[PDB]
């Protein structure tokens, strides 16, 4: 085997040093060209703002060290070597959370006779990108992946985006690499766009190692079914039953029960929302701000048919039914609405008493009557006033989160696309 | 000057840690196991784990560890950091994550005669699959299984330990060192040497040695803060037939309130087992009765309210109905007197509606009086019922039906 | 390159990464110890727990690592693995998990001066109290302690890091705009760092970076507030209803069932310790109070409401305090066969009379019974309001102070 | 042994194992690979990601280390560390978020031919597509690909040991069931050039659910609800509990919300089998609610401000009675004196008018509630068979 | 340093690090063990784990390393990794989740006459059997056993540095506090032989659970619910409301016993308070529903079919009235009008008599409520006589 001959002439015998980069002259910079490829996207968990991604790493640089004659040797056109044995640059993945800045398995690299060095290692990056919640469950992320070189310093290695060719000429890669064939859309998340940037910062300064980057973007959009079946409409029934309550007559004594009902089912949603979410202050989110309404709404509902369960109760004997409220309540709102011997005197005298008690007690049953109508009509105009109300906030709520699509576009001010499809010229 | 230095530089000289001491071709090393258990840790139910703290004694003898005692001052023994030495790769088969090998790699004793001693301390997390049937009144019968992970029966034999030569077939507790589990209690605890017949003696898995442990659930704290609270709430239900059927009785509201409280202790009895698909517990089979009974009772209080608020206005008491719930089972003067009598027509005809509503009521009552008798038996019944079968759960006599013998020292 | 091999191989010939390097015996190695705070990442309040991503900017002198440019091709500096070299070993001395050094080992830059620098970065678990009085209105004093957990006074001296032009010592961690992400929840009012020392025990000094963090409370407002307000606004209103609506005691006791549920549903986030009880949890102990002596009262009235002269007699002082005294105040104020028809008719009319004198008794109880009510709605309507206002204006004025005091 | 230290001695002193075993750079290193279930720790919906414990045993030959026995005692086999000689990088091509390739680096077995075998355990945490459309009762089919990472097919071959993998030792799910498994190999090639092949070999596996610890903990009490909703028909509406059992029976539903939700798959690709039941069940819910309060408020109509209208009679008091077949319902002082009694009579006529109204509305209401309860009790009956039934013939 | 840099590389030169270091076989090594406590982390009650974070000063003598000063520009003290000399193989014995010995291998500190301190770090979990019968106002006493694992007394001995674990430096816990803390060396033998004692140190903590937070969030409410159980038999019967108030408190102690039970071990051993009071709690208030539901059903007592016995009248209307002071109780066709007229006297007369059955009934009922009230306020004052 001719390949124990040529790597004991290229590690041994050449005295080859993995702790000294690749150059010639120690001025000049060794170019790492590195793209990312997205194997599948597994979680991002809100809770805790995180973003877990399997993901394939490519390097390319060159090491004039590991270059040779394939003549001279047999017709060896490459080597499988690994990174433990060679120079290898270290980029890391610098926004991550659970400290693991590496790649995971150490493959090893491909060397061409020519110098050309190729490293394709896959990782598991569990990194931070905070959750904007305000259109929540209607939302879309817009989290990244920064990578930097730590170990050297912007005038010693420069990254650089892999550059790909098509017909003789050649483009950067802008973009995260998706293998159509392989992968397997997230269940819950969509990807719409995946740039890719190489970022200077000139306010440092290239001695120094905070003056590189490379990020990959990954702009997603939640899928909105899980949270539109299981939150959203039962919520949403469940309030317009509130509305119900003012159609229930006084006398069944159960609107209070219907309304307060109401009420304890839209805090066990709310309950179910505060636990789905991440504790970040930036704003309330649209689910919450639906269930801050209609929460404010049916107390104002409750409190509303309390008022009138008590005007229904009046009696002669506590209040007295005035003029003004008669004339606003049985006759301009109904119409408004469209709402549809001493033996023989003994006994005279005691019938004249029977007459006279029961013509007082229909005087106080017809008042009690006129209480109960001018009830009905408040219940009415309550109901009016309030449904609409409810209804278009719903509508104006839920169609304002529906209509929050992506930009269209990433980097606003950038009228490039970066798109697989479209590389540059 | 340290003596041991010298020794064991001799010893450790011109000695590879990656080649079995066997004498010769057909050599086959004995290694002897045994289990001390220190402490019970825990029996997860959720992820179906049981976790022990182990000292684990395993035995053999490397012929090259040898020397002669009266050339190095009498010296018999010395200790050899283990990542130095050959070792058999004993490892627990069963653990539920990655976790193979022991814990803490602790010091070898060897002595003279190539005797090589290790006791090497352990925290083991192991699969047990639960039987929840009986649940809480269970017992679980969790093993142990230990095999090389590198060398065939052709290679290293297991086998159990000796002393004084009777064979060590239990798990080793010491009373002083031991502390009792308060949630379960040791009745058998045999260990044994299997064999996997299915296969040859050049497969690594042939042979094994399963330490067992049968564990019983002290139900005390069970008891008293789950079942005699259910058992008192879920007995609440045969009240509903005293209540008046009327407005105000409230008969619906006390049924459907303790079918919630039901539903309640069953969803803390959901967090509590395995979410295997095998079997009910008893505790969940009971409260899905007590549910059950509860619905027939929240139905028999709908009927029997439907029928207490009838009129003649819309049902009509028949005779037949009416006699087997109530006799088996339990110019001026002209204007003033048509007015007069009208008056008490009208009177009479509202009193015999009264009357009639009062006949349906009487009927509701028996309905409900009988069906009060009915849930009650239904109820205790089921209840004793299922909690004596509970309480009758004996741990078996023997730690294995078939074997006569008791496993114990 | 091959020069730069040269240079390796002549620095490292008898180099011993072991060995502090000390020119003369007694000599000290200055150590110059700054922080960098990429990302606030967590404050778990339930393990007293905060978590950051740093660098350490760590500077040294190491007088065998010296070289003349001159002679290898002008090389000024190096970039060197950091396990080839002598470290300090600085570690977290407050960290929560058993996690004291660095996770990334970037290597080292070596000037032909023979300065060291070292920039590793870490997520460090740190542990820092809480003080739960005012939470979630609070504002946290969480700090970072850093010293070498081997040497000591008398062999490394600390110090603080120099900003980007060496010229003026930084006394404060370090933010770079650049890469930096806002937390969302906590935000950064002040960020000292100093240095301590202990008067018993004269080997022993660090350098500490404290984090000032106040939190922002809209989650907690939003989500336990709102609901709470809104049940408080109900308690009040179950003495506006009517007592013969049959619905009192519902409203009352839900509202109660709620409040408690809301208490039980907030251990999952308040903190565990015990030295105080948090602002949040003392809001819902008063209004859960407030609605159990709504329940008591409410009971009280219609108990007063259901009262007749068969069963109570009224006595003079509950006459003299509610049927005259209150109302003013409230705005309250409110032949045989003719004998036999004769006397059934005598009869009708005193059943009649006696209903009447029966059903006035009854009405002065359920008049009775009405002044109560809108007495406590009053009542309550008050000590709801005042309660609530102070507690909220109380929580309102807690901002941490404008001098760090570190 | 002192055979052993020395063949062991030997073995290794001159080999070099970064280097592929083969006598010529142009030739590949055939192995054969085969893997071992043992075990079928969990599968997580939500993610995708289904974890098992599995053995895979790989095959291949080492042309430097055949030795004569001899030479040797007779010594023909040998264990030893798997770190001292090459072994093909196997990676899991679709792991999801454990480890890429084994790093269990047991001990391998060496013939004095050079064959050498190597059987490491491992954790595969494979990226499972999972399908919740029949949620409990669905099947399962995913996959682990394992391949050579940096070897092409001219250099590293790897060949499949079975047609299917091995579950001779494979313990008992508990929520699981097996349904079938099986193994291929696949070509793969690239636009480059088609002298460069790519291998891979992808096992499958084919399971069923055991679908008893979602219907007792689910469905069962999602049908006790749905039969407690189309109970408030029975009610009578003068007990004033018709609100509070039907409300009472949505807020339980409400609840039990939590539970479902913790249980069942958070996915958005499509909506579960039991999505569509609970939401079945809450639309139930709310409608007889909804119908229930206008039944409350039909009963409760004053003849004093609403009148019956004629097709309301026609329809509910004549026509549909009639053919309700389960139900039994029926199908100086002395002139004062006289005119207070004639006040009382004229007063006595006007209320039982009133009240004969009333009666009729009652009726009305009545009538509503029985055929209420008849369809709802078909509806219901209806929608839990088309919901389930459909799935559960093809079983 | 040169002159370091020589004495390291002659230290190490001809030492091993696998022999014991002492100048004779028959000697054994003295080890000076000290325990210092720098913070509580965690006291784990249902799994029942202490993890405590900690320094495990030792010290001893290597007669291997030592050196004289004069020949090394006057150097008296280095430090050197662990990881090069031997070090004591201390073990702790009631290991539970953790490391069972060392695994942070910091550096150690070496004098001219072989003195090595060495204080590495550790988190601790071990063993703690939690005695939840107090809870939450017990005290808790387990411990942490440290020993020499491969080696007996004979040759690695260890005595503790003082009486009690350093505590200078302990970080104040918020939930528990230090109440005592001791360390004990115990000798133990065996019936092999008598002449190799086997050597171990215990230390323990004595801590005393702050009971503030857990009284506020569980105890407080559990009270308010117990005590408005007997306000039920205040509510008229009238009301048609008992039942909600009666259920709703016997769901609400339901629901804080769920709590409770998740919050304390499942163990045995023993009988908690805080359960035995809240199953306690649950049976009064399930008394409560049964004798609500007694009263209710009397209140609604038909006079039709039943009649009073004569000594229920006695007993609640003639003699227990009398007894509660502060109560405010009491203590041609002209002949077919004729019969009409006379009907409706009849009717009215016979309605008066079951009317008047029926208030006594309620009567009856309404003294059993005031019955049942005060036994309710009588069981209250004496329980809060019980907390004092
Ligand atoms: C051991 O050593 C002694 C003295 O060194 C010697 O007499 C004896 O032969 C040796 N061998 C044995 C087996 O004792
Ligand atoms: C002769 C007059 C009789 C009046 C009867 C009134 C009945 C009211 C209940």
């Amino acid at each position: 085997n001719e390949e124990e001959r040529l790597i004991n002439d290229l590690l041994i015998v050449n005295k080859y040093n993995k702790h000294v980069r690749p150059v010639k002259h120690n001025n000049e910079v060794v170019n790492i060209a590195l793209s990312l490829t997205l194997s599948n996207l597994i979680s991002l968990k809100e809770t805790d703002e995180t973003l877990t991604s399997n993901v394939w790493m490519d390097h390319a640089w060159y090491d004039h060290r590991l270059t040779w004659n394939a003549s001279e040797y047999s017709d060896i056109s490459i080597l499988r070597l690994p990174p433990e044995l060679v120079w290898i640059p270290d980029i890391v993945l610098q926004n991550n959370n659970d400290g693991q800045y590496h790649v995971a398995y150490f493959c090893n690299v491909l060397v061409r006779p020519n110098g050309y060095v190729t490293w394709l290692p896959p990782a598991i990056f569990r990194s931070s990108c905070p959750i904007n919640v305000l259109y929540f469950p209607f939302d879309w992320q817009n989290c990244s992946l920064k990578f930097t070189a730590l170990n050297y310093d912007a005038n010693e290695i420069t990254m650089d985006l892999m550059t790909d060719t098509i017909d003789g000429k050649d483009y950067p890669i802008e973009w995260i690499i998706i293998d159509p064939e392989a992968f397997t859309e997230n269940g819950e998340w969509e990807i719409i766009h995946k740039p890719a940037k190489k970022n200077i910062y000139p306010d440092k300064f290239p001695n120094g190692t905070n003056y590189q980057d490379v990020t990959f973007y990954l702009i997603i959009r939640r899928k909105p079914l899980f949270y539109v079946i299981n939150f959203i409409t039962p919520c949403v029934l469940i309030s317009f039953l509130a509305s119900l309550a003012f159609y229930l007559p006084a006398e069944s004594g159960e609107k209070m029960s219907t309304a307060i009902s109401v009420l304890l089912a839209q805090a066990v949603f709310l309950l179910l929302t505060s636990q789905r979410l991440p504790e970040t202050a930036l704003a309330v989110p649209l689910i919450g701000k639906y269930l801050m309404f209609i929460m404010s709404l049916v107390t104002g509902v409750i409190v509303n048919c309390g008022i009138v369960l008590n005007f229904h109760f009046r009696t002669p004997s506590t209040h007295v039914l005035s003029t003004r409220v008669k004339q606003i309540f049985l006759e301009k709102l109904p119409r408004i609405l469209h709402m549809s011997h001493d033996e023989i005197k003994s006994g005279i005298d005691s019938t004249n008493y029977i007459v006279k008690q029961i013509k007082e007690k229909n005087a106080y049953d017809e008042e009690v009557g006129n209480w109960n109508l001018v009830g009905q009509t408040i219940d009415r105009l309550s109901m009016f006033i309030i449904t609409p109300v409810m209804v278009l906030g719903t509508i104006f709520i839920f169609v304002m989160g529906n209509f929050n699509h992506p930009p269209a576009k990433p980097f606003e001010g950038d009228p490039f696309d970066y798109s697989s499809d479209h590389p540059r010229c | 000057e340290n003596e041991e230095g010298r020794l064991i530089e001799k010893l450790l000289g011109d000695y590879d840690k990656r080649i079995i001491p066997a004498k010769t071709l057909d050599h086959i090393i004995d290694v002897t196991l045994k289990l001390t258990l220190t402490n019970l840790i825990s029996l997860n139910e959720k992820e179906e784990a049981l976790t022990t703290n182990v000292w684990i004694e395993i035995q053999w003898n490397d012929y090259r560890l040898s020397w002669n005692t009266s050339e190095y001052e009498g010296i018999d023994l010395v200790r050899i950091p283990s990542e130095l030495l050959w070792l058999p790769d004993v490892v627990l088969e069963n653990n539920v994550d990655g976790q193979f090998e022991v814990a803490y790699y602790a010091n070898v004793l060897v002595y003279n005669d190539g005797s090589m001693y290790w006791l090497p301390p352990a925290i083991y997390r192991s699969t047990c699959p639960i039987a929840v049937t009986y649940f809480p009144f269970d017992w679980q019968n969790c093993s142990l299984v230990f095999r090389s992970q590198t060398y065939n029966a052709h290679e290293v034999n297991l086998q159990l330990s000796a002393e004084e030569g009777e064979a060590v077939e239990w798990i080793h507790i010491d009373p002083e060192d031991f502390t009792e589990n308060g949630e379960w209690t040791i009745r058998h605890r045999p260990a044994k040497k299997n064999y996997n017949w299915q296969l040859t003696k050049d497969d690594t898995d042939f042979q094994e040695i399963i330490f067992f442990l049968i564990i019983q659930r002290k139900p005390l704290f069970y008891i008293i803060n789950i079942i005699a609270p259910c058992v008192l709430i879920s007995s609440l239900v045969v009240l509903v037939y005293f209540l008046p059927a009327q407005a105000g009785g409230q008969k619906c509201t006390l049924s459907i309130s303790v079918l919630l409280a039901q539903t309640i202790f069953l969803f803390l009895i959901a967090q509590k087992v395995p979410e295997t698909s095998l079997n009910v517990p008893l505790i969940g089979k009971y409260l899905i009765f007590v549910m059950f009974v509860s619905m027939l009772i929240v139905m028999n209080c709908v009927i029997v309210l439907n029928v207490s608020l009838r009129t003649p206005n819309t049902h009509s008491l028949s005779e037949k109905i009416k006699h087997l719930f109530l006799g088996f089972l339990p110019p001026e003067i002209k204007s003033c007197v048509e007015a007069c009598n009208f008056i008490a027509k009208s009177t009479k005809e509202q009193n015999d509606s009264g009357s009639e509503n009062e006949n349906w009521v009487l009927i509701g009552k028996v309905i409900d009086k009988a069906c009060f008798w009915i849930a009650l038996l239904l109820f205790s019944i089921g209840t004793l019922a299922i909690f004596l079968t509970g309480h009758f759960n004996q741990v078996p006599e023997f730690p294995f039906p078939g074997d006569p013998r008791k496993y114990v020292p | 390159s091959v020069m730069e091999d040269t240079l390796l191989s002549v620095l490292f010939e008898t180099y011993n990464p072991k060995v502090r390097p000390a020119q003369t015996v007694g000599d000290k190695v200055t150590v110059r110890v700054g922080l960098t705070l990429t990302n606030l990442l967590i404050l778990n309040e339930k393990i007293e727990e905060m978590t950051t991503n740093v660098f350490l900017n760590l500077a040294w002198t190491d007088y065998r690592l010296q070289w003349d440019p001159a002679a290898y091709e002008g090389i000024k500096d190096l970039r060197i693995p950091s396990s080839d070299v002598w470290q300090p070993d600085i570690v977290l001395m407050n960290n929560n998990d058993g996690s004291f050094e660095i996770t990334l080992h970037v290597n080292v830059l070596v000037q032909h001066t023979g300065a060291v620098s070292w920039q590793p970065s870490a997520i460090y678990r740190s542990s820092c109290t809480i003080k739960v009085m005012y939470f979630p209105f609070d504002w946290q004093n969480c700090t970072m302690v850093f010293k070498s957990y081997t040497y000591d006074t008398s062999e490394v001296t600390l110090q603080h890091a120099l900003d980007a032009k060496g010229e003026r010592e930084v006394k404060e961690i370090v933010i770079n705009k650049d890469a930096f992400t806002e937390n969302g929840q906590w935000s950064i009012e002040h960020k000292p760092s100093r240095k301590n020392w202990r008067s018993d025990d004269p080997s022993y000094e660090d350098v500490t970076f404290y984090l000032i963090i106040q939190r922002k409370p809209l989650f907690y407002i939003v989500y336990t507030i709102i609901p709470c307000i809104l049940i408080s606004i109900l308690a009040i209103l179950v003495f506006y209803l009517p007592p013969d609506a049959g619905e009192k005691m519902s409203l009352s006791i839900s509202a109660l069932l709620a409040v408690t549920v809301f208490l039980l549903l907030l251990a999952d986030k308040v903190p565990e310790t015990s030295l105080s009880v948090p602002i949040i949890i003392r809001y819902l102990m008063f209004i859960m109070i407030l609605v159990a002596f709504s329940v008591i009262l409410s009971v009280v009235v219609l108990n007063l409401h259901h009262r007749s002269p068969n069963t109570h007699t009224m006595p003079n002082w509950i006459r003299q305090i509610f049927i005259e005294t209150l109302p003013p105040f409230l705005w309250i104020q409110r032949p045989q066969d003719l004998k036999e028809a004769v006397e059934a008719i005598k009869y009708i009319a005193e059943q009649l009379e006696s209903a009447s004198e029966f059903d006035d008794l009854k009405k002065d109880w359920q008049y009775v019974a009405m002044v109560a009510d809108r007495l406590f709605l009053y009542v309550f309507f008050v000590i709801c309001s005042i309660g609530t206002f102070s507690i909220f204006l109380d929580a309102s004025h807690n901002v941490p102070p404008d001098n760090p005091f570190a | 042994s002192e055979h052993e230290t020395r063949l062991v001695a030997n073995l290794l002193e001159n080999y070099n194992k970064v280097i592929r075993p083969v006598e010529h750079h142009t030739h590949f290193v055939d192995i054969t690979v085969g893997l071992q279930l043992i075990q079928l720790i969990s599968v997580d919906e939500v993610n995708q990601i289904v974890e098992t414990n599995v053995r895979l045993r790989q095959q291949w030959i080492d042309v430097r280390l055949r030795w004569n026995p001899a030479d040797y005692g007779g010594i023909k086999k040998i264990r030893l560390p798997s770190d001292d000689v090459w072994l093909p990088d196997l990676v899991l091509y679709n792991n999801a978020d454990g480890d890429f390739a084994i790093v269990h680096m047991t001990k391998l077995l060496l013939d004095y031919t050079g064959k050498i075998m190597w059987t490491p355990p491992a954790i595969f945490k494979s990226y499972c597509e999972i399908i919740v459309t029949h949620f409990p009762f669905d099947q399962q089919n995913c996959t682990m690909k394992l391949g050579i990472w940096t070897y092409d097919g001219t250099k590293v071959s790897i060949s499949p040991e079975s047609d299917r993998p091995d579950l001779s030792t494979f313990m008992e799910s508990g929520e699981w069931v097996m349904k079938d498994y099986r193994g291929w190999k696949h070509w793969v090639y690239y636009t480059c050039c088609p002298d460069t092949p790519y291998l891979d070999i992808t096992y499958h596996f084919i399971m069923q659910r055991i679908p008893l610890y979602f219907v007792v903990n689910v469905i069962i009490p999602c049908l006790l609800f749905s039969f407690l909703t189309g109970l408030v028909f029975y009610l009578p509406t003068d007990s004033g509990e018709k609100m509070t059992l039907s409300i009472s029976v949505l807020l339980s539903l409400t609840v039990f919300l939590l539970v479902i939700v913790e249980l069942i798959p958070s996915t958005s690709s499509a909506v579960p089998l039991i999505g569509k039941y609970m939401l079945f069940t809450m639309i139930f819910v709310i409608s007889s609610i909804i119908i229930t309060v206008v039944v409350i408020n039909t009963h409760h109509r004053s003849p004093s401000t609403h009148t019956m209208p004629q097709w309301v009679r026609k329809i509910f008091i004549d026509t549909i009675p009639n053919v309700m077949f389960f139900s039994t319902m029926k199908r100086p002082d002395v002139k004062s004196a006289i005119e207070g009694v004639k006040y009382i009579a004229e007063h006595m006529k006007s209320d039982e008018e009133s009240s004969n109204a009333a009666e009729e509305w009652k009726y009305v209401a009545m009538v509503i509630d029985h055929i209420l309860l008849c369809v709802f009790m078909l509806i219901c009956i209806i929608g839990t068979v088309s919901v389930f039934a459909g799935r559960l013939i093809e079983l």
